[PDB]
């Protein structure tokens, strides 16, 4: 956690969850990390409990998360001179989207009661609406990049804990110490043993 | 792509001693001049093992193996590529991948669709599976590789803990004794119930050289292990197969003087469970006193003696 | 195949008559679910074929109400409440059963003034395309209305074909009124061996059709 | 759909290059095709394609000819569609409209068949031409007024251009200055090739002799400018 951060781009690190100072001192296993693009002020409805057209129909957070969100924005490499139609959102859905789940079926939405054949007439509409992406908008209409990070405990064990940039280690002089996260109270003097490379 | 062998003839699987072989480090714990005994799961010592055989016979059979594992093979020209290890062995349920080709070793934990025959076949064909639906996982580390090489691998899986280890030493079962060093952990934590071989048959329809391989079972025992001044195992002691090493054990040395010694108790197992109860069953109306329409006031309650019935 | 023949599409529409155009069909257009898959398009000439009237007896893209679709199966027809000025363009009906599809006939339409006379112009060579041995003469048509016109050249009374090509100019947005321009293009050789080149121009607000004959060498 | 690129003059063994241009727009969520075109009466269809959000692999439909000799590519990631053309046997007019379909929902749609809705952004600017030669220079001639048609009292004359390539040309009386009674027609495709294209103006006849009516004949992709003098 400093290479990623500390950077350029404006980091909207607002989220509820892990200590940001804990994060160098936690070995969460199996992290899931999805990116995605949206427009303007719609940070705010990626949140656990939140409410609105992507929380409920795009992207659904369950009650639990134990993590949070990391968002920046970047108005420069999310757009072009001409019209930049290139990303879509789910707008029209019959049932609620079930979170932490995909479901790419883009099919035509029967809102009224004449049912349409892959034909859209007068009461029935694409769900996919395109976002709108150019550098003479405002805030509420920047290209805003989110990626997301979740932390849980799974059945696979402790392997991603790594080194977390330990600096320490001193020579013998009678110094009480701590071993590989246990503390030791002899020194560590040195060894004409010869040791196995297990 | 998978091809069924037509040409294999049927015969009974052969057995073998397994006189100084299955010994291993239960840790990473460096010990030196001591005599250490431990609990864990070890190969005894004077017990049959399973002998297989590869000419024109095949041997690729399956039988059951819920944990510890022992793979020992005389081998030559590198005719054993690799092992299969899973619960049901189909895409239903998730399997381990042990493959190496000339490069590396390759780990997938994945769940595969496994055909009836798999082997392999310069070698160039690779034709075990079909396709890869649930998984996540991928582990590429360095190679592992007249009668010249032997080579003994010892898996377990406690904890979570795929437990692999290895020795390679330059030579039926050799009179000799070598500890197998540990070689790789894999942080799985799946469940395995079933194994299966995977050969690799030259093209010149197909030949196969001279190659023998045995598997033996591991039982949960105590050892009583010898390290040398500079580190390595020298001799292993079983605890519960002859009295002399009985008295070996108990004394926490090699070599018992002469005398009377106290080793254990003698104790005879049961055979059979007896449990029976009058047969009359009675029963009790638990209805009329849990929905019951009117319950007793607190300062009030009422007392029931409930009495010759069963506790359903 | 499924190539069909449409309307003869030479039929005089005049302003206050509705005009009816009907495309059949060889086999039903039943595939999958009861939609009428028959669509229209107005390919007015110059920049696009756009469309009018897409799959069922619907409207769509902003078309005005005047044009509208009716029947199904083999049996097909539209109906204009008012033609105007802007609704010039060939037409086809476009049938949705399958990718490899066939075109029909289209004609542009039909509009009879039958007030604006025609002016018919005819222009002698030239003594410098005379001399690069190419003989091109031309007979125009100017403030006549509607696009059709039997212009014909004839050679010492004989009628002449395989020589002449016929140009039509858009509507105009000041007076909408059309022109026509009849290039004929002969040999030198040829040019010399007759006497008398004239062009006929015929049309529906003219009772009789309007001859004018020249004869080669005047200045 | 407002400009579509690749035109110009191709050898009938050589290849061809087509590639749409457009705007801002809902790109990768339409199946759009080719639809060829003839100065007669009776279109073409070239061939279709479909979105890649609808389908993993998309759909192809191809007819026999098409199938034989074009071919059809897509990049979903730029507004561009690539139309190849490794050989060509007979092609002498081809458009190529750029349109999409009306349908953001693909059903019930297998290999060889799928209805479509309608076409709303048919696409021109670009033409070839195989067997075309090489540019020529245009040649004008001045026509003489006569004042017959416009009576006595008002003459028409015009310059006729010959044997130039290609269809684009300006043509102007007195530098723009002369607006009432000019008239330019739209040229015509000769046996030949070479087209050929008139332009008119009527003028008052008591203005031949005091005033000089000069057109101006100009041709961007052959840098020819030609003012030619029209007299009685
Ligand atoms: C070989 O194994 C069998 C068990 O399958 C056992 O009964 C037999 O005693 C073994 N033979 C020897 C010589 O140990
Ligand atoms: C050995 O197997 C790995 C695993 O797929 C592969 O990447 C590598 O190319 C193989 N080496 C050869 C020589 O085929
Ligand atoms: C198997 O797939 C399901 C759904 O795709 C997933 O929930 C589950 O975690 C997968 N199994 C493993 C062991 O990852
Ligand atoms: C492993 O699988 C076998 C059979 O599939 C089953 O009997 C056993 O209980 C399983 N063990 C665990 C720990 O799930
Ligand atoms: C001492 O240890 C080294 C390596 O640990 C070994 O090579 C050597 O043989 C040992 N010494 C004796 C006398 O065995
Ligand atoms: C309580 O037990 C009786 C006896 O079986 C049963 O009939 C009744 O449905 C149960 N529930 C209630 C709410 O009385």
């Amino acid at each position: 956690y400093s290479v990623l951060y500390n950077l350029a781009p404006f980091f909207t690190f607002k989220c509820y969850g892990v200590s940001p100072t804990k994060l160098n001192d936690l070995c969460f296993t199996n992290v899931y990390a999805d990116s995605f693009v949206i427009r303007g002020d719609e940070v705010r409805q990626i949140a656990p409990g939140q409410t609105g057209n992507i929380a409920d129909y795009n992207y659904k957070l369950p009650d639990d998360f134990t993590g949070c969100v990391i968002a920046w924005n970047s108005n420069k490499l999310d757009s072009k001179v001409s019209g930049n139609y290139n990303y879509l959102y789910r707008l029209f859905r019959k049932s609620n989207l079930k979170p932490f789940e995909r479901d790419i079926s883009t099919e035509i939405y029967q809102a009224g009661n004449k049912p349409c054949n892959g034909v859209a007439g007068f009461n029935c509409y694409f769900p996919l609406r395109s976002y709108s992406f150019r550098p003479t908008y405002g805030v509420g209409h920047q290209p805003y990049r989110v990626v997301v990070l979740s932390f849980e405990l799974l059945h696979a064990p402790a392997t991603v804990c790594g080194p977390k940039k330990s600096t320490n280690l001193v020579k013998n002089k009678c110094v009480n110490f701590n071993f590989n996260g246990l503390k030791g109270t002899g020194v560590l003097t040195e060894s004409n043993k010869k040791f196995l490379p297990f | 792509q998978c091809v069924n062998l037509t040409t294999r003839t049927q015969l009974p699987p052969a057995y073998t001693n397994s006189f100084t072989r299955g010994v291993y480090y239960p840790d990473k714990v460096f010990r030196s001049s001591v005599l250490h005994s431990t609990q864990d799961l070890f190969l005894p010592f004077f017990s049959n093992v399973t002998w297989f055989h590869v000419i024109k016979r095949f041997d690729n059979p399956v039988l059951p193996f819920n944990d510890g594992v022992y793979f020992a093979s005389i081998e030559k020209s590198n005719i054993i590529r690799g092992w299969i290890f899973g619960t049901t062995l189909d895409s239903k349920t998730q399997s381990l991948l042990i493959v190496n080709n000339a490069t590396n070793v390759v780990i997938k934990v994945c769940e595969f669709q496994f055909c009836n025959d798999p082997f392999l076949d310069m070698e160039s064909e690779f034709r075990v599976y079909s396709s890869a639906n649930n998984c996540t996982f991928e582990y590429v580390s360095q190679p592992f590789l007249n009668f010249k090489n032997l080579r003994e691998f010892v898996f377990k899986n406690i904890d979570g803990y795929f437990k692999i280890y290895s020795k390679h030493t330059p030579i039926d079962l050799p009179q000799g004794f070598s500890a197998l060093e540990p070689l790789v952990d894999l942080p799985i934590g799946i469940n395995i119930t079933r194994f299966q071989t995977l050969l690799a048959l030259h093209r010149s329809g197909w030949t196969a050289g001279a190659a023998a391989y045995y598997v033996g079972y591991l039982q949960p025992r105590t050892f009583l292990l010898k390290y040398n001044e500079n580190g390595t195992i020298t001799d292993a002691v079983d605890c519960a197969l002859d009295p002399l090493s009985e008295t070996k054990c108990t004394l926490k040395s090699f070599t018992v003087e002469k005398g009377i010694y106290q080793t254990s108790n003698f104790r005879v197992q049961p055979t059979e469970s007896i449990v029976r109860f009058p047969n009359i069953t009675n029963l009790c109306p638990f209805d009329e006193v849990f929905n019951a329409t009117r319950f007793a006031s607190v300062y009030a309650w009422n007392r029931k003696r409930i009495s010759n019935c069963v506790a359903d | 195949d499924i190539v069909l023949t449409q309307s003869p599409l030479s039929l005089p529409v005049t302003p206050g008559e509705p005009a009816s155009i009907s495309c059949r069909s060889s086999q039903s257009l039943l595939r999958s679910n009861g939609y009428n898959y028959l669509d229209w398009y107005l390919q007015k000439p110059g920049q696009s074929p756009h469309l009018l009237i897409y799959l069922g007896s619907n409207r769509a893209s902003g078309v005005p109400d005047r044009f509208s679709g009716s029947g199904s199966g083999t049996d097909f027809t539209l109906k204009i409440s008012r033609v105007e000025a802007e609704d010039v363009g060939v037409y086809y009906c476009m049938q949705a059963l399958q990718t490899p599809y066939t075109f029909g006939q289209g004609t542009n339409l039909e509009i009879k003034r039958t007030v604006a006379a025609p002016s018919v112009f005819i222009f002698p060579p030239s003594d410098e395309q005379l001399k690069s041995g190419t003989a091109s003469v031309v007979c125009l048509l100017n403030n006549f209305y509607p696009r059709e016109a039997k212009v014909q050249w004839k050679v010492d009374n004989a009628l002449q074909s395989g020589n002449s090509q016929e140009s039509v100019t858009e509507q105009d947005s000041k007076d909408s009124t059309y022109s026509l321009s009849s290039t004929l293009t002969l040999s030198k050789a040829d040019y010399e061996k007759h006497k008398v080149y004239a062009c006929e121009v015929t049309h529906q607000g003219l009772s009789s059709p309007v001859t004018k004959s020249f004869n080669r060498g005047e200045c | 759909q407002l400009v579509e690129s690749g035109g110009g003059l191709v050898k009938p063994g050589g290849s061809l290059r087509l590639s749409c241009a457009a705007s801002g727009f809902s790109f990768i969520t339409y199946n759009m095709n080719w639809v060829r075109q003839a100065p007669g009466k009776g279109l073409e269809w070239v061939s279709s394609i479909s979105s890649n959000i609808l389908s993993s692999t998309s759909y192809i439909y191809y007819a026999d000819s098409v199938k034989g000799r074009f071919t059809i590519s897509r990049d979903d990631a730029a507004n561009s569609l690539f139309l190849q053309m490794n050989s060509l046997r007979v092609e002498d007019t081809a458009q190529y409209y750029c349109a999409r379909t009306r349908s953001r929902s693909v059903r019930n749609c297998t290999s060889a068949t799928c209805p479509v809705d309608a076409f709303d952004l048919w696409g021109q600017g670009t033409m070839v031409i195989v067997s075309s030669a090489s540019t020529k220079g245009p040649s004008v001639f001045p026509l003489a007024p006569s004042s017959k048609s416009t009576s006595g009292g008002t003459a028409a004359l015009g310059c006729l251009v010959k044997d130039y390539f290609p269809e684009p040309v300006t043509v102007s009386w007195n530098s723009g200055a002369l607006t009432s009674g000019v008239h330019t027609f739209p040229a015509v495709l000769q046996s030949s090739g070479l087209y050929s294209l008139s332009s008119v103006v009527t003028v008052p006849s008591s203005s031949l002799g005091t005033q000089t009516y000069i057109c101006n004949v100009n041709h961007k992709p052959s840098n020819t400018k030609v003012d030619k003098k029209v007299e009685p």
